[PDB]
């Protein structure tokens, strides 16, 4: 099931899938560039011994 | 001596010269004209070095010279950098020039050296260029200290080495990997040019590199012969000259193995020239792997359009160097069998300019294209061993600071002995250059550098100097021995050192304020605490020496030597060091324990001096006045309020305990620590009883010149502690200190300096203004607005009239 | 609770090994580890517990004198750090193992909660693991080996983890609202403290350039306390998260202005005027420009009532708010974050097109080259440029030359010449569909963006299988695949398209390759080159034909369907990939209501009120705008 994948700090929601909705034009959030997810893979990489 | 060079030389310095100085501002942008300007600068430095001219034409030519450097890019100045370089250090009476453009250049495009980015457009250092200017700076330093005094000499080698000494960045790690194999043809200490040819006799290539070699002289070959059919040699079933017949446009395969060496031979040359400097060629396996798996036509490889990566095209650069070095060598040798004469083209590579230039890099670039279209690869042969670069050690600062260190410490030998023998027969001490050098050089340079590099030394893991920085925990102790050392230099010298005591104290005064007194105490050499700890007590006791004999005099030799050392050194040492440790907080840091009780010893003598009713303090009151009050916003402890300091955490009687307390010579009560200084609430009493008895400023000065200045300080310190600043955690506050306090001390300033703004005007009105900056900011903006009422009341009716005030 | 006899020798293996390894990463890390003497090891003393630390079997409890040993920071990090590695180490044992992350833990699917990096593990699980590791390490500390942790080294990532080809975006006020004359003020917030700039902007300012950079553009940089004309200059302090900037312009005066929650902002002396000398240049719009993870908010005053703090500055002084007589919102433009395909200017820094016309002995061509090359500052990197007009292939697909077989075949070609000494391993050739939006800076064949459709009967046995991309394109330099030096003869791909079944082949020199696409019916297929320049000639699109094949101009223009002469008519140019684009926000959305019923019935999304937008369509580019 599609639950099973959120992280287990964050909160499942259903949201727009674009940055930019229906707000008023003043209370408009701008947003820039957004980083990567380098959380969404968790690759265990340990120190070479 | 000849008429022509005389007259080329009249030439040149009359017409020439000052015709490309008037023009100067036209090399601003002009970039893509380096071999040209690189000739230019090196043609007219190697003009400037010379016997045949006059002064005019001297003054001429650095005028010139000085003109172009100044507009010139930082980046296009590199080789005549390296030749300064070398002829810098002698110090000749040829230096003096070059000196002069140094220390221009270095303060002009200090930036493209110190910061991390440069210059936006110009860029930033190669660390070749760092190197040069570190080699530069050591060496003068040290030509300089071995040098015999000479006034413009060193009055002209100090700014050089100041600006150098900005320019580089304190943390430049020294690239312990040299220049590998840096040629010296250029730079040799008899003459200008010795071409000197990398070596290739004992050097074998590998038989790996023998189809390139093949491939290679094919493709010279058949180039070869597309140029003989161009200009039109017909094809040579014989020779014939006359018919321009040419037997050589016979494939390769037909030509003779006896002649194939003429196309192989310098081939070999420059795979041995490659190999010899340790560079590493080697195949990519698939294409030329395959290309040996799998009527003459003038078909060869068009190279044209192959580019080079910019590692490759320094490669180029240096085999073209070197070609131009083994052919200068061969034009040298037999110039020298012909027994004189001189080729226009016997100068370096450097000098040469890009017309010249142009055979020798298509000779080189060509090599490498090949290289790279046959799928051989040409890389640095060496690797960096070891990096080495958090070792601080390396580190410029480092090794500057513990040269300064030294030479500070030498010189307290130097003075001890002259001390030791001042009425002896040796009134010329030996050490006389030695401690001019000190004099004239080590501590305007500490002066300089540490105006430059404040903020680097200073920074930590706190914010100030984020992009690059964070001076070293081992650097910062260094920087409080410098200061310790240069302390107790100057305790009881000023009459020795004269006109240098404003220079040790201007030292010392900017090493303070460069202090990091946390880091230091936290992670420090013990020497280095116990030689701060007895800096404070040797403050402490100089000033109740002065205290003592104060009482003592009233007669006017040591006396004189005591005040006079007191007024010109220890009142703005203390005062600025107080000021630096307030502004950084560093009293908790510090001032605990000995050092807290040493404090206190300094506040008591600071107090009495001040308040004092003697006419030889009367002249002194005032820097008495800073220096207590840069003493009232450092120490960490409120001394006025001494009911309560129970609650202070940095106290001395809630740390030491009475047991070593008692073993200390303290009072074990404190409200007797300090007796002769009144508690908040006295001195306030004190001041609201003036300003309405009507007190005149020569009627009693000591509260406006020194006391209220400590009251603006201490509020301004103790506030932030306040209860009203912590409603939380109440009654357990350090300090009743109230914004009330703040204003009814502020308006009773207003009201002094109103009563005084008739007669008595004077300037410490204005000082008076500047002690109270601070607690203005602090009140309440509403109040503030309506508390301005009498500021602009007497800012015009009082203040403008007959009489000049503030 | 047992002695090594009777408990599991794997687990004792298991510890002392992870001990043994876990030296070995102190000493990786960096630590150094020194002896001051084994007898000061054996001077502290061991405790012998009581009975209630004491065990049942007699594996007995020796502590050694813990409590004397305090650790610096740099050795607690360390502690942190190899706890962190032990973790990595564990998870990544459990995932070879075949274990994955799951919300909650399932044995039988081999599903663990704790496969998270280090920073998500729950706080009681990683601080019970590290002050374990702690006492471990700690008595070796005690015992008399001191650990000379690695000093911290700090490390500037800048923050930056955004696509490869944006890394700020920029909006403005639309170009028709550039203000000539008056004074003008508009506000905006910033919800968090970073890279972000604002003011004001002329019509021509460019998307994907720094505000203040180049002169377009007059900004305020609050992140470092500077203002950006042509460069930047110590200007101002720095704002913090929830500041206000109101920004001020007054053309009558040619000032500007800007106050940071209603304080006026003043440069290194004591001017207001962050910028004084500027020519009116058809007028100034307000914009913005926002880094990695930053949010702003821009007000144009609409509503004079929700300005902050334009009554304490701005309103006394005589300065409207930028929308003060408007009825409708301002439209906003922001830069695009998709590259399209657009000409290539006449006045572009790199690139320079020549068209060059057909001869009798020589086929029209398109020459691509480099203006900067041979030169600094010039720009390495992959440009992708195609052909202006696409080749349609057939709507159903059937199951000297001769004129009647050139007549009737839907087979059309064109070439591509890479001159000599532009390496072919950086020269791609082939079709692109409208589609292709990748501007990456590495590009290769396998990274193509493709598709397989498989339908199948009502048993599920496969019936068709249809692949699908954007991208139909082969590499000069495989193709080659005999390598030479290529200025032998400059390297000639030839394409060719079959549009009556939708076959894409390709001729290295005369020699069929082995790579071929089928692409589907009424597929739109531009002729592209994709080209990393290593020369100052990089390649050349040529118009002619081969024998039985007819010229691409046949298969662009229908008036030229049955002429066999080769043609470049002016329609057909060369466009390249750009980022030089804005993007207009749309003035009203979607209302679309999102809320979670329950937790049965999951989480309703409505939408119920139409809205609709009139859409221009491109036929030649096969795009639409609104
Ligand atoms: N606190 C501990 N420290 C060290 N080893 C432990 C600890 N607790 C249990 N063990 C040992 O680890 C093994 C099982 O615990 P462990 O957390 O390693 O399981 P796992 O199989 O890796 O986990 P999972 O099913 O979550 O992937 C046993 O050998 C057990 O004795």
């Amino acid at each position: 099931p599609c639950y099973e994948a959120v992280l287990p700090k964050e909160k499942l929601k259903v949201e727009h899938s674009r940055e930019y909705k229906q707000e008023r034009t003043y209370t408009r959030d701008l947003l820039g560039p957004t980083v990567s997810l380098t959380q969404a893979a968790f690759t265990p990489i340990p120190v070479d011994t | 001596a000849t008429d022509m060079a005389l007259a080329l030389n009249r030439y040149l310095c009359t017409a020439v010269l000052p015709l490309l100085t008037r023009c100067a501002p036209l090399f601003a942008g002009t970039e893509h004209h380096a071999s040209l300007i690189d000739s230019l600068l090196h043609t007219v430095y190697r003009l400037s070095k010379g016997c045949s001219l006059t002064k005019a034409q001297r003054d001429s030519i650095e005028v010139c010279l000085l003109s172009i450097c100044g507009q010139l890019r930082p980046s296009m100045m590199q080789h005549l950098l390296r030749r300064l370089v070398f002829d810098v250090p002698l110090l000749n009476e040829h230096a003096k020039m070059p000196l002069k453009l140094l220390t221009n250049h270095y303060e002009r495009c200090w930036k493209y050296y110190c910061l991390p980015g440069g210059w936006g457009n110009f860029g930033a250092a190669s660390e070749e260029e760092l190197h040069l200017s570190r080699k530069l700076f050591w060496g003068i330093f040290d030509a300089l200290s071995q040098k015999k005094y000479e006034q413009e000499l060193f009055k002209l080698a100090l700014p050089c080495l100041s600006a150098v000494a900005g320019a580089l960045p304190p943390d430049y790690m020294e690239s312990n990997y040299v220049s590998m194999m840096e040629k010296q043809s250029s730079m040799d200490s008899e003459g200008n040019f010795n071409p000197q040819p990398v070596d290739t006799s004992n050097i074998t290539i590998p038989e790996k590199l023998e189809y390139f070699i093949n491939k290679y002289a094919e493709h010279s070959h058949d180039k070869w012969s597309m140029d003989k059919l161009a200009n039109g040699w017909i094809y040579g079933e014989i020779y014939s000259d006359s018919s321009k017949v040419q037997p050589l446009m016979k494939p390769y395969k037909l030509l003779s193995e006896k002649e194939k060496e003429i196309y192989r031979w310098p081939i070999k040359e420059s795979l041995k020239t490659m190999l010899a400097w340790g560079w590493r060629i080697e195949r990519t396996r698939e294409g030329d792997s395959m290309a040996l798996y799998n009527g003459y036509s003038p078909r060869a490889i068009d190279m044209s359009n192959v580019t080079l990566s910019r590692d490759l095209h320094a490669m180029a650069e240096m085999m073209a160097e070197n070609y131009h070095n083994i052919w200068a060598k061969k034009k040298k040798m037999e110039l020298e069998s012909k027994g004189g004469g001189n080729h226009p083209l016997l100068v370096p590579y450097d000098t040469l300019t890009a017309k010249e230039k142009a055979k020798d890099r298509e000779k080189a670039q060509d090599i490498l294209k090949f290289l790279q279209i046959n799928g051989y690869a040409v890389s640095r042969g060496f690797k960096d061993l070891e990096l080495d670069t958090p070792s601080i050690e390396k580190r410029f600062a480092y090794s500057f600071l513990q040269q300064l260190i030294r030479y500070v410490d030498e010189a307290h030998q130097y003075i001890l002995e002259f001390d030791g023998g001042s009425r002896g027969k040796g009134e010329h001490f030996p050490y006389e250059q030695e401690i001019k050098f000190f004099a004239k050089v080590v501590l305007p340079l500490i002066d300089q550098y540490f105006k430059n590099h404040r903020l680097y030394f200073l920074s930590a893991a706190s914010r100030p100097l984020c992009s690059g920085g964070h001076a070293s925990n081992k650097e910062k102790e260094m920087v409080t021995s410098l200061f310790c050392k240069l302390g107790v230099l100057v305790r009881h010298r000023i009459s020795l050192f004269g006109n240098d005591a404003t220079s040790i104290v201007n030292c010392l005064h900017i090493l303070g304020q460069t202090l990091d007194a946390r880091t230091v105490m936290k992670t420090g050499l013990e020497s280095v605490k116990s030689a701060l700890r007895a800096f404070l007590d040797n403050a402490a006791e100089d000033l109740e020496k002065t205290m003592e004999n104060l009482k003592q005099g009233q007669f006017t030799k040591g006396v004189t030597q005591i005040i006079n050392y007191t007024t010109v050194a220890l009142l703005p040492m203390l005062s600025s060091l107080f000021e630096h440790i307030g502004q950084h907080q560093f009293g908790e840091d510090l001032i605990l324990e000995d050092v807290q009780v040493s404090c206190y010893r300094i506040l008591t003598s600071l107090y009495a001096l001040g308040t004092s009713k003697s006419i030889y303090v009367e002249r002194q009151r005032s820097a008495l006045g800073e220096c207590l009050a840069a003493f009232a916003g450092a120490f960490p402890v409120a001394f006025l309020e001494t009911h309560l300091d129970k609650h202070n955490i940095y106290s001395i009687y809630n740390t030491k305990s009475s047991r070593e307390r008692a073993a200390l010579s303290l009072p074990t009560n404190v409200e007797d620590v300090c007796p002769n200084i009144p508690s908040l609430e006295k001195l306030m009493e004190e001041i609201v009883e003036l300003a309405e008895s009507g007190i005149r400023y020569t009627q009693m000065p000591h509260v406006m010149e020194v006391i209220l200045p400590m009251l603006c300080s201490y509020m301004s310190r103790w506030w932030e502690h306040g209860p009203e600043n912590n409603p939380e955690r109440a009654e357990m506050c350090c300090t009743a200190l109230n914004s009330e306090h703040m204003n009814t001390l502020l308006g009773n300033i207003l009201k002094i300096i109103y009563n005084n703004l008739g007669i008595d005007e004077g300037a410490w009105m204005k000082r008076l203004a500047v002690f109270s900056q601070p607690i203005i900011n602090k009140v309440k903006p509403q109040l503030l607005k309506t508390h301005f009422l009498p500021l602009m009341e007497k800012l015009k009716k009082k203040a403008a009239t007959v009489v000049s005030e503030e | 609770l047992v002695e090594f006899s009777k408990l599991p020798e794997q687990e004792r293996n298991y510890n002392l090994q992870m001990s043994l390894e876990t030296l070995k990463t102190l000493l990786a890390l960096g630590c150094h580890v020194g002896i001051s003497d084994e007898h000061a090891e054996d001077k502290v003393k061991k405790m012998k517990l009581p009975k209630n630390y004491q065990l049942t079997s007699g594996y007995k409890p020796a502590p050694m004198d813990l409590s004397f040993i305090k650790l610096t920071p740099s050795q607690e990090a360390m502690v942190d750090k190899l706890a962190e590695n032990a973790h990595n180490v564990w998870a990544r044992d459990r995932i070879r193992q075949g274990w994955t992350y799951g919300i909650q833990q399932d044995v039988k699917n081999r599903r663990n909660p704790r496969l998270v990096p280090y920073t998500l593990l729950d706080d009681r699980t990683k601080k019970s693991n590290k002050d374990s590791l702690r006492e471990a390490v700690r008595t070796l500390l005690g015992y008399g080996y001191n650990l000379e942790a690695p000093d911290q080294d700090h490390a500037a990532r800048a923050e930056v983890c955004s696509g490869t080809g944006e890394r700020f975006r920029i909006f403005r006020a639309e170009k028709t609202y550039a203000v000539k004359a008056g004074r003008w003020y508009f506000e905006f917030e910033t919800v968090t403290a970073g890279d972000m700039r604002v003011g004001w902007s002329r019509p021509g300012c460019q998307p994907d350039q720094e505000l203040g950079s180049d002169e377009r553009a007059f900004a305020f940089d609050g992140f470092k306390a500077q203002r950006w004309h042509q460069g930047n200059e110590h200007y101002g302090r720095s704002w913090q998260a929830g500041d206000v900037v109101g920004c001020m312009v007054d053309m009558n005066e040619h000032t500007m202005m800007f106050t940071l929650n209603g304080e006026i902002l003043l440069d290194d002396s004591g001017s207001e005027l962050a910028f004084k000398d500027f020519d009116v240049g058809d007028g100034f719009i307000p914009v913005c420009s926002l880094g990695v993870a930053q949010v702003g908010r821009m007000n144009f005053g609409k509503d004079v009532s929700t300005l902050k703090y334009f009554t304490i500055c701005g309103l006394q002084e005589g300065y409207e708010p930028f929308a003060v007589n408007t009825n409708r919102d301002i439209t906003m433009w922001l830069s695009k974050r998709l590259p399209q395909f657009l000409q290539v200017p006449s006045n572009h820094e790199h690139i320079e097109v020549t068209r060059i016309d057909g001869t009798i002995d020589s086929s029209p061509c398109l020459k691509v080259t480099q203006k900067s090359f041979g030169s600094q500052n010039s720009n390495t990197d992959i440009m992708f440029y195609r052909l202006s007009m696409p080749i349609e292939c057939a709507e159903v697909f059937s199951k000297r030359d001769d004129y009647d077989f050139l007549m009737q075949t839907s087979t059309y070609y064109y070439s591509v010449r890479i001159f000599p000494g532009q390496e072919p391993a950086n020269v791609w050739v082939g079709w692109i569909t409208s589609d292709f939006h990748q501007y990456d800076t590495g590009f290769d064949l396998d990274r193509v963006r493709t598709v397989t459709v498989t339908l199948g009967d009502e048993k599920g046995k496969v019936h068709e299988s249809i692949k699908r991309s954007n991208c139909y394109m082969v590499c000069a330099g495989e193709s080659m695949s005999p390598g030479q030096g290529r200025n032998n003869n400059g390297l000639e791909i030839g394409c060719v398209v079959d549009a009556a079944s939708g076959l894409l082949t390709f001729i290295a020199n005369g020699k069929e390759l082995s790579t071929y696409y089928q692409v589907e019916p009424s597929t739109k297929l531009f002729p592209a080159v994709f080209a990393q320049a290593t020369s100052p000639n990089v390649f050349q699109f040529e118009l002619g034909r081969i024998k039985n094949v007819m010229p691409l101009s046949a298969g662009l223009f229908k008036s030229e369907h049955k002429n066999p002469v080769p043609q470049c008519p002016p329609r057909l140019h060369v466009q390249f990939l750009s980022h030089v684009l804005w993007s207009r926000m749309p003035n009203q959305f979607l209302k679309v209501d999102v809320s979670r019923i329950s937790e049965r019935q999951g989480w309703l999304v409505q939408c119920l009120d139409p809205l609709q937008f009139m859409s221009l369509h491109i036929p030649e580019e096969n795009r639409s705008v609104d």
